[PDB]
């Protein structure tokens, strides 16, 4: 208690330690708790992380005590803190239930340990060229907002590689293949040089029944159009109905799929496959109309039988190989 | 005129009180007893894999700095006095968004005791993440937990225990989930070790069993009726090419629409759900039925009778295998 | 407005199964409780169960000996008393509780009560 | 120059005032009178089983520490003076999300009286949970309640009563629900006992009757028209295989689409609603109609006349049984 | 060096100032002049029956306690000085959710005057409820109001008036509603009496006329085209049973889909809207057209020519009656 | 030991500092230089007619009260010191909802200078309304502006200018809109006069050009394919009444579904969009195609060959006129 | 703009049914109230009812004796006075109130009033 | 960039109808105003109207005498001056205002102006 009163009284909150001198060296560590949402439509992901910041402040060094002074979140407002902000965060907030989840542990030599739990919605630029067989890389940039490299210098702590916890994360749709901690000291903004600690992790979309939902109904519509080939040409309403219904269902699927996806003017691989499927179903109706016009035959229909799956099998192999 | 005497006693307690220091700072850890009075579980979201919980969170601990004598009563003070008192830094590890109700005032209770015991109650609405295994969906059983842990103080400074043993958590019967039933709840006390240190942990877990009544009417029954509808084409004469072809197409298209609707209500998980298996099986039968007439039409330009017995028998066999496997 | 009728008591030296039939606005009162009152002693909570979900609670004295279950078809809540002991000599009551009426263990939180059945061993 | 005299009087009242202590602390409980002036009920959500309520919540109690003499007027002070005064810890037990309006200032009123009576009013918009029984939906009647209770002070320290008897709650006629009508409202006062103690409780309940006008046009009428549409196939000649088969299929498919839309607007309850029973019955008639032609087609390769009288008669009988049962 | 002199003057004004007491406390009521500078009306929601309004709310009143001499200037102080000054407890009675913008600082203005006049401006975005009569929808005209009232002070303590008469509210021309047009706005001053007392009231009302251009293309035109499409079956030969039956069915099914979409965008009101009447009438014509062929098919196993003139004539007559009634 | 000397200097500056008074109060207006560092434009919503903007808003002004000597350095103070300093009341006139990020601390920067120059930076995410002209949609070009203005201080007390001329706003190249491209941005400085007075105004405007790539695939291509699909009926023999009628109906129904989907994604504007004109034209062709067979069927109970050349030629002519007009 | 016409008074020694017909912008004024004014005494609130929902309120003096109901087809609000007593000797008025015009019991909150019908017993 | 041309002035002793044709980016300037400037006197606001919605405002001097309406087909705003008085002897101008340019009554808030028409009575 006597230490706490003495330290605050002679403490100047508005100034970084050693102002007008060497920059403050701040050790930074991350403990990712979870990655809740990954929305391609909003180009964002939500992450909950324990942010640990360590720095030395000689103004808070005490004597005669060799025990670290664990302190509550109330003591936070009494001390100078780094102005670390997430560069690419759309929105973020602190958990305050039941109290502000802030940790301050003070050591006799003046080393301060500052840990807070934060949930942040971070914007991630995603390329949907190979969607859904696409791998995305998302960053997490940390930087001082007001203090340049002359005042605050950031660096990953030695314990970062052991407490990141990215291996333990479980994602419903993606999988964390690789992660990397990058330090960029060359973020020269207008105010000055700003050191930027960045966390890069690569996300691979799971290829399971999700892609089966998108592709199989499209394939089955194409297969349904092939049924008209085995149907007799004299059954004009039967083959016409099969042609029109398959084409309409394919058209609705293409429109619905894009609508339930971001409005980006990007040629997604799913859209390409839909176009290929639409050509086959449309051509089948054209083929029967050509056959009916000629009648106004059976060998032509048999020739159309072997060609369409053979062409469809070949185009599927090219499609899957290109995007895999 | 005891109010003045009580005011003097309370002012004496808070004179020199340091909220920055825990009780018995530098000595034995302070034991905190916790009880939960569950109010309701508002929502259980499979897409977001989380549930909303409203409860009365109460903390019990003894602070000798607040001990008073001469007043044989339990002082129930205003909730605003908690700002001048030390409280445990209790937080929920698996929560996603939580808040404390503040109408008409903050839902907070402080009740001191002559021996120094402090009662701290909060009405908290929390959204806690709960990973769900949807392999057996909708016939699945889920285990959602609520992790309680201190944030700053390690096991050397604070300890957590369920006050009252297995009776610490009450109000479980108040939970009325239209889609789930509370099979069982458990109380777990453990110590979790991190890089900073070892922290006390209290875990409250519920085992939820999903109700199949809604899904039978919503999904299973329409799929069966469509499959039976495709069988009608067998009794239709083969010369009616337009009718039988239309019957096969419409059943296939309807099956796709049902399949699309179900998967939109669920998260984009890669593995195949139990309900997905049933829909895929139903799609096979209707697709084969349309292929059956194509074979009949091709040979024509007896088979229908053979199909009239195989398809209902195979579908009945498929249903028996499906239900027994998942029950 | 809920009406409660209970039956199945009598005198035995054993296993006994009490029952309680409910009728009325059962939705407003989804919790059914069982209480017993020894002569001179205050009414004692025995066990409670919800109409929906089958969640149940029991007292320490009757734990692992009395089982409570209900069937919504008959709107009946039945208490199965096994390994009867001379301590179980009291009038058994059937009660219903509101949705926001508080704890189960307190009889005053219940609105509608049954006439009572006498069980003596 | 009475403003200076009033300022001296008010400063005298607040000098030594302890907000942490309730009036008559350690003595008889303080009685709090409560009146509610309902503004409107914005929404009634069946999916979330809750309603949004806006009201003027007013609390009446006497604090002798605030009694003043020499001023024969009721001092209407600024709303910011409430922070220096003790107020009851009144909270709503069944609320889900509530707030106090703060434009252009906090919607709060303080009005002292010479005898020490304090009037405290708040304009509160609250979302209170209301479990709904949808077995008779949409012909159901709902009873939504608003629970008012003290959080920290037990019955030994505070008491709640409806000020004015049955006239405590006003503005019920202002409620304009497009889907519901306020049949009746009741005021209930009771004591609820918890582990911590017994707390006073005030309950305000409304009985809501759903309006059937919207659902007749939205759901019932389209289903009837589809069922009548299927009967047209009976008058069509049996040789028109394509037409009659198409008529049966489209009616069945349309019935499924109507059924899917209705259930999406309602929570995933396991039990069967009254509207679900009607949709299932309509689906049976159209399905039997398509099966009727399949039997006709099979025997051909009189029955239609017998179907022309049975189906309209059976459907009319089904409607009479359905409506009488639920009315 | 007048800044020091101004600082001394301002500190003198705030020395002994009591924010808890209104100007001329215990005497004549203080008159408050109010002007509104409308910025925009963001949304007008029929489902929620409310509109979003952004405006510059300015209040004018005189406080002799803030009168200063020797400075022939209007002191434009920082917005943070409003916390040390008394302000009227003005609130909006019919609002649902309102807030004051705070970027980059709170959108607040304080401008004192030598005679004691105080100007208080706020940029407020408010969502005010507006009950709508949808009987004539979409050809309806709506009257949405904005109620302004004091919360705590009665008419004996405060009075409200529109500063500038009918010119108090400006910026009405800035309102650009894609679906509505501001026909007229009115300013109403009245006193409303409650149980607590009589309170001054200022009302601002707009009469909105809905634009029919969107609904003609979205709803009316597709319905007409479907009705005309059903008439094509009359020219088709009766022997084409499959074609004429398919034409009648598809038009009926399409009419149902259009009807379902419209009602989903509107609140579940029980009464029949004008647009609903048109959709019901269109459904009758297409349903009769399919019934017309059923009669033709029945008698066959001239009528078409009679139907070719009755249906277009009756539909044209129906349109003429419908439009004249609602215009 | 310069930290103590710096602390003494800073305390001297804030001793007697009055935040309520602007620099050079009562004298010449204070010039404020503003530069914007755009981070990204998250969304551009046509339905709400607004865009979301994230930027680094920096303000430059000189306050002689904060001038210090003896320290040849620029003091970068904590962001919490801004509460004890006067800052301009800068607000955005056309914003709808804005906030300042506060993780891990408030995104605020204060950097004093020896001559009294003060640098004030904020990271602000704002939603600014932008009225859009959708007559040429989706081939339209939009001009969205960001209005910057002082709220309380008039031109006699404060002046705004773009610091650095046309280089004041940077980061325009960072904007990555999937649907739009930043054609040009402009900086405008003007004075706007209101009833209270004349206020300085800074305007930042972007001219956005919509990308047509998405809409060609989403809307234009499906409509063309349906129109081509209707032409297939011409080659089909006239005796196939069921097939040709079904072809005409399905194309018409599909065209309606496409039209409904497009208009749901756009605000209910009364005027006709360019995309609406194309959809209406496509609907005419398919409707005429079905009417074409009705004429053929009527005369039968050569025309097809004439239709095989007129329809593709007319549709090609329609496309050429449509694209040239809107490009 | 709402016009109110009331009729059905007269003199009796009994049961009487008053009536009130409304026309105009009834939507803006969904609440109809009944008032009576004794000679010399201030106008007294009798009862109020909403056009939609049929919710009604009554004064203590006329409680359990007077019933108020309306039919939207005729836009008519009718007051049924039963068990008439000599205290019920006053001119009965018909009034309409705005949506946000405040309490029912205060006549000054009503904008449009009827001419008045004389009922004497 | 909006170009404004006005015509229809002349000298009369009466009713006169001014007109103003606009061309360019009219969407950015949805508000059209009319101003007159007496010799020696400052330019005076007459009336303003929006392109969409037809909402209009007038000065007190010209209230109930001058009517302003526009047609979007011709992109023309016309001022109808009736009951002309000798006070109405000034050059009439046509102006356009931006969406966020402030109040109507202040000419300095308008960006584009017409050449001017002389009306003398
Ligand atoms: C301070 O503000 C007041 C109120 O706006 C100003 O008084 C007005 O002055 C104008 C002329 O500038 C007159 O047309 C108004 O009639 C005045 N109103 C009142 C109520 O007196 C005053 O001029 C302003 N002071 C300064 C120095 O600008
Ligand atoms: N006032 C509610 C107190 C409570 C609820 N649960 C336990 N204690
Ligand atoms: N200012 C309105 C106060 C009120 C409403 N209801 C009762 N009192
Ligand atoms: N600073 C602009 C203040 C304002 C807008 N409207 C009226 N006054």
């Amino acid at each position: 208690l006597p230490n706490l009163d003495g330290l605050i009284a002679g403490y100047a909150r508005n100034f970084r330690p050693g102002i007008g001198g060497p920059p403050v060296n701040v050790a930074l560590a991350l403990e990712v708790a979870s990655i809740d949402h990954i929305s391609e439509a909003n180009m964002e992901y939500t992450m909950t992380v324990f942010l640990h910041q360590s720095w030395r402040d000689s103004r808070l060094s005490y004597n005669h005590t060799n025990e670290t002074l664990g302190l509550d979140s109330r003591f936070v407002d009494k001390l100078w803190l780094p102005d670390t902000f997430i560069v690419n965060a759309k929105s973020a907030w602190f958990h305050d239930v039941t109290v502000e989840n802030k940790l301050i542990r003070l050591q006799p030599d003046g080393v301060i340990l500052y840990s807070i739990r934060i949930t942040s919605t971070v914007a991630c630029d995603m390329d949907l060229a190979k969607y859904p067989m696409d791998e995305q890389e998302c960053m997490l940039d940390l930087e001082s907002y007001g203090y340049s490299s002359e005042d605050i210098v950031y660096y990953w702590s030695e314990s970062q590689e052991h407490i990141h916890g990215l291996d333990k994360l479980q994602l419903a749709q993606f999988t964390i293949t690789s992660y990397r901690f990058t330090t960029e000291l060359m973020n020269f903004k207008s105010a000055g040089q700003f050191p930027r600690l960045s966390l890069h992790f690569h996300l691979r979309r799971n290829r399971g029944v999700y892609i089966i939902q998108s592709y199989m109904p499209s394939v089955l519509l194409v297969a349904m159009s092939w049924v008209s080939f085995w149907i007799s040409q004299a059954a004009v309403p039967a083959r016409v109905s099969l042609g029109i219904t398959t084409v309409l269902t394919m058209t609705t699927l293409m429109v619905s799929a894009r609508s339930s996806l971001p409005r980006a003017s990007a040629i997604k691989a799913l859209d390409v496959y839909f176009w290929i499927c639409y050509v086959f179903v449309f051509a089948a109706l054209v083929e029967y109309a050509f056959a009916h016009f000629n009648a106004d035959a059976d060998t032509i229909d048999i020739y159309a039988r072997a060609v369409f799956p053979a062409a469809f099998a070949a185009v599927n192999v090219i499609y899957w190989a290109a995007y895999a | 005129g005891n109010m003045s005497f009580v005011k003097e006693t309370v002012d004496k307690l808070l004179k020199g009180y340091d909220i920055r220091l825990r009780p018995d700072f530098g000595g034995p850890p302070v034991c905190v007893g916790m009880n939960i009075d569950i109010a309701s579980i508002d929502m259980v979201s499979e897409v977001n894999m989380d549930y909303t919980l409203t409860m009365y969170f109460q903390q019990y601990w003894r602070d000798k700095r607040l001990a008073y004598s001469g007043i044989p009563l339990n002082l129930t003070l205003d909730n605003r006095v908690a700002d001048q008192l030390w409280v445990p830094d209790t937080y929920f590890l698996n929560d996603k968004k939580s808040f404390v109700h503040g109408v008409t005032v903050k839902n907070r209770m402080i009740r001191l005791h002559p021996d120094g015991t402090v009662l701290y109650g909060l009405r908290i609405t929390t959204t806690a993440a709960c990973m769900m295994d949807l392999r057996r969906y909708p016939l699945d059983e889920q285990n959602c937990t609520l992790e309680i842990e201190s944030y700053g103080y390690t096991t050397d400074d604070i300890e957590f225990y369920w006050r009252g043993g297995d009776k610490a958590v009450t109000g479980v019967e108040r939970i009325e989930l239209p889609q789930f039933s509370i099979v069982e709840h458990r109380l777990v006390s453990r110590n979790v070790v991190f890089a900073t240190g070892a922290y006390p942990r209290l875990s409250l877990s519920f085992r939820l069993k999903r109700n199949i009544g809604y899904f039978i009417l919503q999904t299973y029954m329409p799929s069966i009726l469509i499959t039976i509808l495709s069988w009608v084409s067998f009794w239709i004469n083969y010369d009616a090419s337009a009718a039988r072809v239309a019957l096969g197409i419409t059943t296939v298209l309807t099956m796709t629409t049902i399949n699309t609707h179900l998967r939109e209500t669920l998260p984009k998980i890669p593995y195949v759900k139990a309900i997905d298996m049933y829909l895929m099986g139903c799609f096979v039968f209707v697709f084969l039925a349309l292929l059956e007439y194509a074979f009949v039409n091709y040979i024509f330009f007896a088979i229908d009778r053979w199909s009239r017995i195989v398809f209902p028998f195979t579908f009945s066999l498929f249903n028996l295998v499906y239900w027994l496997y998942y029950v | 407005q809920v009406q409660l009728v209970e039956s199945g008591g009598g005198l035995v030296q054993g296993s006994l199964r009490l029952s309680c039939a409910a009728s009325g606005h059962t939705f407003n009162y989804p919790i059914m409780g069982w209480f017993r009152q020894a002569p001179g002693k205050e009414r004692e909570f025995v066990g409670a169960i919800s109409w929906s979900g089958g969640s149940t609670s029991y007292a320490d004295s009757v734990k692992d000996r009395f089982t409570i279950s209900r069937d919504n078809a008959k709107n009946t809540v039945y208490l199965e008393m096994n390994n009867l002991k001379p301590e179980d000599t009291a009038v058994y009551y059937c009660a219903a509780k509101g949705r926001y009426s508080g704890g189960l263990y307190y009889p005053t939180n219940y609105d509608y009560w049954g006439q009572g059945t006498q069980v003596t061993v």
